[PDB]
């Protein structure tokens, strides 16, 4: 589970950061 | 291989700067730049994530790799591919390369730079030439 935790916060803040630079 | 020896060059200069708080064509200055702008700001707004992040990823030494680059395709197994995600990956490996460095001041980003860069150009290489490469990261980062 950890390397999963990791990447699913990875992703999350990924996305986020994604969808600021698109807006 | 063009793109597999540029995009190491990008993200160990980044790496290195980075653990080591020094700064040494102009198509890959400009990736540069737009690399620490936007892979600072990651780093500077997610500082508690990329915290407990490092705490649970428990790298033993700048060779212990394998686990992040199960994270990094873990990643991106939701078949989806973007900017966000790729500079989020390098800016924590930034995040880890910094640690090693506090724990080890000999220690090399090499290992992790190479990591982080196969994950991206070899399960990527397709959607990455697509993109025009580094000039695509410039693109979406541009801000005015
Ligand atoms: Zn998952
Ligand atoms: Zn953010
Ligand atoms: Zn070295
Ligand atoms: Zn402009």
């Amino acid at each position: 589970r950890p390397e999963i935790w990791i990447a699913q916060e990875a992703r999350r803040i990924g996305d986020e950061a994604n969808a600021y630079y698109a807006r | 291989d063009d793109l597999y020896r540029q995009s190491l060059e990008i993200i160990s200069r980044y790496l290195r700067e980075q653990a080591t708080g020094s700064k040494d064509g102009a198509a890959g200055r400009r990736a540069l730049e737009t690399l620490r702008r936007v892979g600072d700001g990651v780093q500077r707004n997610h500082e508690t994530a990329f915290q407990g992040m490092l705490r649970k990823l428990d790298i033993k030494n700048e060779d212990d790799v394998k686990s992040l680059s199960r994270v990094m395709i873990h990643v991106f197994s939701d078949g989806v591919t973007n900017w966000g995600r790729i500079v989020t990956l390098i800016s924590f490996g930034a995040f880890v390369a910094k640690h090693l460095k506090t724990i080890n001041q000999e220690s090399c980003i090499e290992p992790l730079a190479e990591s982080i860069t196969d994950v991206l150009v070899r399960t990527k290489r397709d959607w990455l030439v697509k993109q025009r490469g580094w000039d695509g990261f410039v693109e979406f980062f541009h801000v005015e």
